[PDB]
RNA sequence: AAGCUCGUAUCAGUUUUAUGAGGUAAAGCGAAUGAUUAGAGGUUCCGGGGUCGAAAUGACCUUGACCUAUUCUCAAACUUUAAAUAUGUAAGAAGUCCUUGUUACUUAAUUGAACGUGGACAUUUGAAUGAAGAGCUUUUAGUGGGCCAUUUUUGGUAAGC
RNA sequence: GAGAACAGAAAUCUCCAGUAGAACAAAAGGGUAAAAGCCCCCUUGAUUUUGAUUUUCAGUGUGAAUACAAACCAUGAAAGU
């Protein structure tokens, strides 16, 4: 009655190895893609071998709650033609993948942007999980109600029609 | 008491430049042939050697590569230890020195207010306003010795805005002029300072420079506070840094 | 971040202007613009002096020390986008209308 | 100099402004500039002081100040209606050289963004520095109008190898009290910038852009 | 040494009762800390500096970074428990209880806090044993090289070190 | 630890475990988790006047520290500090 398995977030990330107009451009893809403004993300340390160092942008992010989550959802299982393959689902009950060439999503041929990437994660729940985000008397989810991996994948399985290989 | 010599070098700084650069000498020379032990201290080392001949030609080679002084002294055991306290000149190159009065004005009548420029068995200074350069000997030096103004550590780093030149070299330095500023606020103010230096040949615009700033500075010193304020100048420069990747 | 490794500096056009305005009338014979270069390189290439000749037999644009002293030495001594205008139209050449 | 009862000055500003469209009604160019020459130093020996003493009053308002800097700064630029310029702009501007050096003769000024400032330094090659055009930084939350009024409005004194030093003082349009005031100030930041406050200025001189022979001062 | 104010005080190189504090001996490490020592390569995972250099597609150097696929091993500068010996305080008259006076402090207040007026409580007045009188002041001498013994210890193979 | 295009010890995102094994300028020891750590907002109490107390101790000085009083302020919704 109350156990769903709803969509709790869909999170869109690109991370660039530059550091040039290639994450205004991905700021701008993703502004149009998603109907809200994303966020750019600072790098932790230094690498030098990415030619990384440390407080400067490094790739944007972005999280999509409600109907749009579904919507951005479908048309990734669109691109991906509705498979997955038995990984991409964690012991927690979360599931993403990543898209190659996102001129396949409704995003038009601009040569003044070009070509991306993209990686999307599905983040799952059930009702009641305020219990673990509140302040005033935090707890936890009991050993019964927690999303799992068969749970995840029998439930998206039925629904989208989909196929997990292997 | 097994040894009969031991040599005991030292040098009272906290950065100990020439005192690395005599070990690079000695590990590149191989002069270290018959030291019985090693023994480490804070601010040099001590050498062991069975007999005094080879103490005595380590002291030979010393002489002629550090500006040192050293004095001898005498052990018994009821046949006699020997010990050689040789102590190196404080005073390590691209430091920041003001020179007494009388030695400055027998020295040339150079300037008091100095960079020491090469260190060799003598020490070389140079005024970086004027190119104009002096020989310092060790004996010279210890008959009333002095101390330094500042040493590299509170070397600020410095952005070159604009270069000109006067025409004037005195072999590998060209003595320029070039307007300058600080990294700390080049972006927050309109502070430019002008400095005549010896840094024109190897400068271009826009590249980052080692100097000393002295409007910004707490100095305890009679023989600074023996000077004139307005022949101080505000910026020393000394290196440039030039990092390829 | 940004435009930054673009490379205007470095000696290539500032501290430039280290001349010496004296009275120009130096040793000068035979130093023109061809023998010159030639004198200069046999093997490889190299940058030319700012304005240099004897053509008037004065010459002061060696605005260096090693400018200067080889100025002096040859005076003491006695001497003498741009690719896509044709791979467009190769490229439309290449793309005959006929057969499409 | 230590001031020296001021009326001196005010006659003379008087005479200025009498020499000055009541003489000759020229076309509008008011611009009456202080010159400053000082006594009893030696360039070499004593230290380069600068400066710079910003007094709100303006006298030249037709200035060309090209802001250079991002995209945020530049729609704030076409906000302010002022000749700007982009990143790929000052790009080919460092890539062809003959252009920097007439760049800063068709501009009066510049003022950057304190984002693109730390490159001006070495992107936009030397030269500008010696015509004394280094950009002034404005940040990302300050008025850029304000920011540019203060840059039409900022003087500032400099020791070069002369000891001749004229600033555009003010102008020969009006407010003769306000006028002193700036003479006041003028005075009173170059006393104080140099060695001595008050033995080393010599030589005073109000003209009104026209060759005026009206200093009296 | 000179005394002075007084007359059995409320004191003690001690015990008892009550109540605090400690981290050594012993235990235990294997319950978390379990170690020096001679310890092989893996370079654009770091690189400390030192010398040159009209400077950066910048050459010349060596301790070391990091033990990488090695554990048993145990502590005066490790911890869970924790003696004995030594240590602070209290065992009342300057006390307890009842009643109601002062204040410019404190309370929402007629509440408190501190100091009191009046009244009640001596055969034991609140554990033991002792008490050579108790308390207080002024002034001045010599000394300021120490050594030995049992026990507990630190540095030196060790000494009458 | 389990997941996500390029991604490969190690770049960005998501979840679970995590009594502190991190951080708090520097030596070592102590202390700290809706904080003393990390990220933000406002500020100048790092102010004025002088007494008392603790450590070293002769219960002198110097240094450092503790708790009030009389003013003026900061911060916070506030108690407070
Ligand atoms: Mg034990
Ligand atoms: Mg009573
Ligand atoms: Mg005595
Ligand atoms: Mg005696
Ligand atoms: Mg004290």
């Amino acid at each position: 009655p109350m156990r769903d398995l709803k969509i709790e977030k869909l999170v869109l990330n690109i991370s660039v190895g530059e550091s040039g107009d290639r994450l205004t451009r991905a700021s701008k893809v993703l502004e149009q893609l998603s109907g809200q403004t994303p966020v750019q993300s600072k790098a932790r340390y230094t690498v030098r071998t990415f030619g990384i160092r440390r407080n400067e942008k490094i790739a944007v992010h972005v999280t999509v709650r409600g109907p749009k989550a579904e919507e951005i959802l479908e048309r990734g299982l669109k691109v991906k033609e509705y498979q997955l393959r038995d990984r991409n689902f964690s012991a927690t009950g979360n599931f993403g993948f990543g898209i190659d060439e996102h001129i396949d999503l409704g995003i038009k041929y601009d040569p003044s942007i070009g070509i991306f990437g993209m990686d999307f994660y599905v983040v799952m729940n059930r009702p009641g999980a305020r219990v673990t985000r509140r302040k005033r008397c935090k707890g936890t989810v009991g050993n019964s109600h927690k999303t799992t991996k068969e749970d995840t994948v029998s439930w998206f399985k039925q629904k989208y029609d989909a196929d997990v290989l292997d | 008491n097994t040894w009969r010599a031991t040599v005991q070098i030292r040098q009272k700084v906290p950065h100990k430049r020439t005192f690395l650069f005599l070990e690079q000498l000695i590990l590149k020379h191989n002069a270290h042939v018959d030291t019985i032990s090693i023994s480490e201290a804070k601010d040099g080392l001590d050498f062991f050697y069975a007999q005094k001949n080879h103490a005595v030609k380590m002291i030979d080679f010393l002489n002629a590569v550090v500006p040192i002084k050293h004095k001898k002294s005498e052990e018994l055991i009821s046949t006699y230890k020997f010990s050689y306290s040789v102590e190196i000149v404080p005073i390590c190159k691209d430091d920041l020195v003001v020179l007494p009065k009388k030695l400055a004005k027998s020295m040339g009548n150079i300037s008091q207010f100095v960079l020491c420029s090469k260190i060799s068995n003598t020490v070389q200074f140079m005024d970086p306003t004027t190119l104009q350069t002096a020989d310092l000997s060790p004996s010279v030096y210890w008959r009333a010795p002095f101390n330094a103004l500042a040493d590299v550590t509170q070397l600020v780093e410095f952005i070159v805005l604009d270069v000109d030149s006067t025409g004037i070299s005195r072999g590998n330095r060209v003595l320029a002029d070039i307007t300058v500023a600080r990294t700390s606020d080049l972006g927050v103010n309109d502070q430019v300072y002008y400095v005549r230096s010896h840094l024109g040949g190897i400068c271009h615009a826009g590249d980052s420079v080692m100097g000393y700033f002295i409007a910004n500075s707490n100095y305890n010193s009679d023989l600074f506070d023996g000077l004139n304020i307005d022949y101080v100048p505000d910026v020393v420069l000394v290196k440039k840094l030039y990092q390829r990747k | 971040g940004f435009h930054n490794v673009g490379n205007i500096n470095m000696m290539a056009q500032q501290q430039m202007q280290q001349n010496r305005i004296k009275i120009s009338v130096r040793n000068w014979q035979n130093a023109t613009m061809n023998d010159l270069i030639n004198f200069i390189s046999r093997n490889a290439r190299v940058a030319v002096y700012d304005a240099h000749v004897e053509g008037p037999l004065v010459i002061g644009y060696v605005n260096s020390k090693a400018e200067a002293e080889s100025l002096m030495k040859w005076n003491g001594v006695r001497f003498a986008s741009d690719t896509i205008s044709f791979l467009r139209g190769v490229l439309l050449k290449r793309y005959d209308p006929q057969t499409k | 100099m230590s001031k020296i009862t001021s009326s001196q000055v005010r006659e003379h500003v008087k005479e200025l402004l009498k020499y000055s469209n009541e003489t000759k009604k020229r076309n509008f160019l008011e611009t009456v500039e202080l010159q400053v020459g000082l006594k009893n130093y030696d360039p070499q020996r004593d230290k380069r002081f600068s400066g710079s003493l910003k007094l709100p009053n303006c006298p030249r308002p037709n200035m060309s100040i090209c802001i250079f800097g991002d995209a945020f700064d530049v729609d704030r630029a076409k906000s302010c209606g002022v000749d700007a310029m982009s990143v790929d702009d000052l790009k080919k501007l460092n890539k062809n050289k003959k252009l920097i050096k007439k760049l800063s003769k068709k501009y009066n000024a510049f003022i950057a963004s304190e984002v693109l400032i730390k490159q001006v330094p070495r992107l936009l090659g030397p030269q500008l520095s010696k015509a004394g055009k280094f950009p002034t930084p404005v940040s990302h939350n300050d008025d850029l109008y304000g920011k540019v009024t203060d840059v039409r409005s900022t003087i500032k004194f400099q020791l070069k190898k002369v000891l001749c030093l004229a600033v555009a003082v003010g102008n020969v349009e009006m407010e003769e009290d306000v006028l002193v005031n700036q003479i006041l100030m003028s005075v009173n930041f170059f006393v104080s910038l140099l060695k001595k406050n008050w033995q080393n200025v010599g030589s005073l001189v109000v003209k009104s852009s026209m060759g005026p022979a009206f200093r009296l001062y």
